[PDB]
C-alpha cells in the first residue's frame, strides 16, 4: 500500500448545497487519496446503497485505478433507472450506466432541501432526443426537438418541442414524486496503477518466505 | 423577471431602439418574442428569435422594417426598429411563449412606444360653471375639460382633493390634431354651489405646467 | 395565417356564476392554443396550455378543453380576481395569432338606469370653440346612444364619447360626449342640447343649453 | 403481408344521412375487418377530434377484438359534455362517458344537415331524470317526470313533465346554438382473438439478393 494520508473529500459531494439537473449531471474525479467508504456504509443517511461488481463492506481493503462522483437530483420513483441494463427517459436521455458497470448507487430522499412551497422548478431532464444516450454521455443542448416531417428551424411549433421539461417539486407530494438526491460512485478494479486505495494498514517487507 | 426600455415619444419616419433585460432564468435556453398592443386593441406579435439568434421571424406589418436580436451574455433581447408610423403606437412586450412542453412563461412589464408629430403643450384649462341649466335640488354636476397636450399623463382634481368624494374623470380622447382631451365631474347639490370654492386643479407633469382654476357659478 | 374569432366579445357576471368563453380557428390547429388573462396596464397572464393543461400557480377553477378548430374557458365557480379581459392564441404556425379577447366586466348586478347632460360652458368659450359635456353617470348596462339638437337640427360625425371603468362597488359606468363647434358656428347658433337614449328607460331626457343666448 | 381488402365500414357511421338523438343514440359494433384511423384522423371537417389513452397514428399499430362507434346529434356548445369526468344535461341525463375511458371522440358541424328553415325539431334530448345515467347506459323511456309530491299518473300537470325536450334547429342559429354530428370510439381487448387491426404496410419483392 502506498504511503499517502489525506482522506477522499466524499464531504464535498454528499454535502454540497446545490446539485445539478439530470441532463446536466456533475462528475468530480477523485485521485490521490485515502477512501474510508466506511462513513458511507455506515451512515444512516441513505435510502439506497446498491454497489454492483463489489461489496459495501469489502470497499475499504481494494485499492482502484481512478474514482469518479457523479451527482444529479431525480424522483423518488426514478432512482430504479440508475441501475445497469435499464430504460425509461433518465435511463436513456439524460443518464446512462454501462451494463458492465463496476460502483455503487447512492440515494437519499432530500423534499427538506429540493422542494419549495409554491414549488421548486429549478431541476430539469431531458424528455425527447432522436437516439438513446452511451453510457456517461452528457447532453446539455437545447436545440427545437423534430418530431415529424417538417423543419423546425429553431422555433417551436406543431411537431417541434422545446426539448427539456423541469420537475416541479413541492413538499406535500408522494414519496415516489419527492426529490432525491443520488451520487454514483464509479471505480476500476483493474490491476493498472492506483491513486485511490482504503484505510489499510502496511507491514514490513518480508522476502524468502 | 423581464424588463423593456427604449420607449417614448418618435417622429413619423423615424427609428427606435427597444431592449429587454432578463433576470432569474435561462434566457439563453429559449426562443423569445415581442408581442404588441395598440391603446384599446388586442395583443399582436410582431417577431421571434431562436435561443442562439440563427433564425428570426416578424409579421408582415413589420418585415423589413424591424430587426430582432439578442445577445445571451447580457441576457438581452434587442428590437431595432425603422421607418416608424403612427401604426406602431403601441404597448411593446418580451415574452417566453408556451407551445406544447410544461415551463414558467414569462412576460415583460412593457414599453410604450408613440409615434406622431404633435410636440409637447400645457393643459388649456376650461372649467364648467352650470349656471342652472342642468340642475336639480340635491343634484349639479360641475366639470372641468383639458384640452389639447401630446404626452398622455394629465393629472386632476377637485377643490384641492377635498371633493375627492363621487369624483369620475374620463379616459383621454385622442383629437383628429393629434392632440389629446379629458374631462373630470362631480356631483354636489345646488344650493352647496355658493360654499365651497370649486377649483379644478390641472397638472401636466411631462410639461411642469400645473394649474389650478376656479369654476364661476350662476355667470352664463 | 389562422384567423381566430372569440365569440362572446363582452360577458357580464356574479361571483359563483359559472362562466364560459369559446375560440374558434379558420383551420384545425390540433390541441396547439394557449389562454392568456390581462387586467388594465398589466401583462398578460398564461392560464392554459396546449388547450386543456392548467399552467403552474393557475387556479383549479379555470379549465380548457378542445381539439381541432373549436376550443372554449370555463371558469368553475367565478371570483372577484377574474374579472378581466381573455385572449385565445393558436401555437401552431407562424405567425402566432390571437383572438379578440373577451372582456369579463361587470362585478356584480344591479338594475340601476341613470341619465343627465351638461352645456358648453361660458368658462370654456374663451378657447374660441365650443365643447358640450353630454354627461350620463353611474349606469349599470355600458349600452347608450347620443343625439344633439343645435337651432334643432340633428347634429353627426362632429363628435366623440368616453366611459369610465365598470365601478368596483356600484358596477356602474359613466359616459361622456362631446359635440364641438368653431366660433363662426357657436355664435350663430342659438339653441342646444344633448340628448341621451338608454334601453334602460321608456324614452329619451334632454335639457336645453342657450349657448351665447342665456 | 397479403393485400388490404376488407376495410371497417366507417362510412356507414360517419355519412348515414340520418343520426340519432342523443337521448336514443345508436351504437355500432365493428369487428373483422382492417380499421385505418388514419384515414379518419387525417380527413378535413372535423371541428373536434380527440383521444384519450390512444393517439390516432399509434391506433393504426393496434389490434382490438371490438370498436364500439356511437352517434347523435347535439348543441355545438354541448360537445364541451362528451368528454371524462363531465356534468351538465347531456353528461348526466344523455350520454355518459367512464373516467377510465380508452377511445376518441370525433364531432363536426352539421347546419347544412340538420337544421330546417321551418325549424327543426326531430331531434330530442332527455331535458330531466331521477338521477344521473351510468357509464355508457341508455334510457329511451317516456314516463311524464315528477317533480311535485302527487304520482303525476302518466298525464302532464303543474310540475309534472314530458321528460324530452326538442332542439329548435334553424339554419340561422348562432355556431353555439346549431347542431353538431357526434361519433365516440371506443376500443375493446378480450379474452379474445383481436379482430379489428391497423393495415399492415409491404415493401416491393426482392429477387437474386
Ligand atoms: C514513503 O514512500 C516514498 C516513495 O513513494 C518514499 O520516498 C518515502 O521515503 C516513504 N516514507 C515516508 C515516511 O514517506
Ligand atoms: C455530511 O455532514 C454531516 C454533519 O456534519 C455528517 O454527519 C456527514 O457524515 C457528512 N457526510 C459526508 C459523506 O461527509
Ligand atoms: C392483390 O392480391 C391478389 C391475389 O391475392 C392479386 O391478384 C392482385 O393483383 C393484388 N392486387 C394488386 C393491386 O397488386
Ligand atoms: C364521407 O363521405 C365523403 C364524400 O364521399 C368522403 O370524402 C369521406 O372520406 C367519407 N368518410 C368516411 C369515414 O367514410
Amino acid at each position: 500500500f502506498p504511503n499517502i494520508t489525506n482522506l477522499c473529500p466524499f464531504g464535498e459531494v454528499f454535502n454540497a448545497t446545490r446539485f445539478a439537473s439530470v441532463y446536466a449531471w456533475n462528475r468530480k474525479r477523485i485521485s490521490n487519496c485515502v477512501a474510508d467508504y466506511s462513513v458511507l456504509y455506515n451512515s444512516a443517511s441513505f435510502s439506497t446503497f446498491k454497489c454492483y461488481g463489489v461489496s459495501p463492506t469489502k470497499l475499504n481493503d481494494l485499492c482502484f485505478t481512478n474514482v469518479y462522483a457523479d451527482s444529479f437530483v431525480i424522483r423518488g420513483d426514478e432512482v430504479r433507472q440508475i441501475a445497469p441494463g435499464q430504460t425509461g427517459k433518465i435511463a436513456d436521455y439524460n443518464y446512462k450506466l454501462p451494463d458492465d458497470f463496476t460502483g455503487c448507487v447512492i440515494a437519499w430522499n432530500s423534499n427538506n432541501l429540493d422542494s419549495k412551497v409554491g414549488g421548486n422548478y429549478n431541476y430539469l431532464y431531458r424528455l425527447f432526443r432522436k437516439s438513446n444516450l452511451k453510457p456517461f454521455e452528457r447532453d446539455i443542448s437545447t436545440e427545437i426537438y423534430q418530431a415529424g416531417s417538417t423543419p423546425c428551424n429553431g422555433v417551436e411549433g406543431f411537431n417541434c418541442y422545446f426539448p427539456l421539461q423541469s420537475y416541479g417539486f413541492q413538499p406535500t407530494n408522494g414519496v415516489g414524486y419527492q426529490p432525491y438526491r443520488v451520487v454514483v460512485l464509479s471505480f476500476e478494479l483493474l490491476h493498472a496503477p492506483a491513486t485511490v486505495c482504503g484505510p489499510k494498514k502496511s507491514t514490513n517487507l518480508v522476502k524468502n518466505k | 423577471q423581464l424588463q423593456e426600455s427604449g420607449g417614448g415619444l418618435v417622429q413619423p419616419g423615424g427609428s427606435l431602439r427597444l431592449s429587454c433585460a432578463a433576470s432569474g432564468f435561462t434566457f439563453s435556453s429559449y426562443e423569445m418574442n415581442w408581442v404588441r398592443q395598440a391603446p384599446g386593441k388586442g395583443l399582436e406579435w410582431v417577431a421571434v428569435i431562436s435561443y442562439d439568434g440563427s433564425n428570426k421571424y416578424y409579421a408582415d406589418s413589420v418585415k423589413g422594417r424591424f430587426t430582432i436580436s439578442r445577445d445571451n451574455a447580457k441576457n438581452s433581447l434587442y428590437l431595432q426598429m425603422n421607418s416608424l408610423r403612427a401604426e406602431d403606437t403601441a404597448v411593446y412586450y418580451c415574452a417566453r411563449l408556451i407551445t406544447m412542453v410544461r415551463g414558467e412563461d414569462y412576460w415583460g412589464q412593457g414599453t410604450l412606444v408613440t409615434v406622431s408629430s404633435a410636440s409637447t403643450k400645457g393643459p388649456s384649462v376650461f372649467p364648467l360653471a352650470p349656471s342652472s341649466k342642468s340642475t336639480s335640488g340635491g343634484t349639479a354636476a360641475l366639470g372641468c375639460l383639458v384640452k389639447d397636450y401630446f404626452p398622455e399623463p394629465v393629472t386632476v382634481s377637485w377643490n384641492s382633493g377635498a371633493l375627492t368624494s363621487g369624483v369620475h374623470t374620463f379616459p383621454a380622447v385622442l383629437q383628429s390634431s393629434g392632440l389629446y382631451s379629458l374631462s373630470s365631474v362631480v356631483t354636489v347639490p345646488s344650493s352647496s354651489l355658493g360654499t365651497q370654492t370649486y377649483i379644478c386643479n390641472v397638472n401636466h407633469k411631462p410639461s411642469n405646467t400645473k394649474v389650478d382654476k376656479k369654476v364661476e357659478p350662476k355667470s352664463c | 395565417d389562422i384567423q381566430l374569432t372569440q365569440s362572446p366579445s363582452s360577458l357580464s357576471a356574479s361571483v359563483g356564476h359559472r362562466v364560459t368563453i369559446t375560440c374558434r380557428a379558420s383551420q384545425s390547429i390540433s390541441s396547439y392554443l394557449n389562454w392568456y388573462q390581462q387586467k388594465p396596464g398589466k401583462a398578460p397572464k398564461l392560464l392554459i396550455y396546449a388547450a386543456s393543461s392548467l399552467q403552474s400557480g393557475v387556479p383549479s377553477r379555470f379549465s380548457g378543453s378542445g381539439s381541432g378548430t373549436d376550443f372554449t374557458l370555463t371558469i368553475s365557480s367565478l371570483q372577484p380576481e377574474d374579472f378581466a379581459t381573455y385572449y385565445c392564441q393558436q401555437s401552431y404556425n407562424l405567425p402566432r395569432t390571437f383572438g379578440g379577447g373577451t372582456k369579463l366586466e361587470v362585478l356584480g348586478t344591479v338594475a340601476a338606469p341613470s341619465v343627465f347632460i351638461f352645456p358648453p360652458s361660458d368658462e370654456q368659450l374663451k378657447s374660441g370653440t365650443a365643447s358640450v359635456v353630454c354627461l350620463l353617470n353611474n349606469f349599470y348596462p355600458r349600452e347608450a346612444k347620443v343625439q344633439w339638437k343645435v337651432d334643432n337640427a340633428l347634429q353627426s360625425g362632429n363628435s366623440q364619447e368616453s366611459v369610465t371603468e365598470q365601478d368596483s362597488k356600484d358596477s356602474t359606468y359613466s359616459l361622456s360626449s362631446t359635440l364641438t363647434l368653431s366660433k363662426a358656428d357657436y355664435e350663430k347658433h342659438k339653441v342646444y342640447a344633448c340628448e341621451v337614449t338608454h334601453q334602460g328607460l321608456s324614452s329619451p331626457v334632454t335639457k336645453s343649453f342657450n349657448r351665447g343666448e342665456c
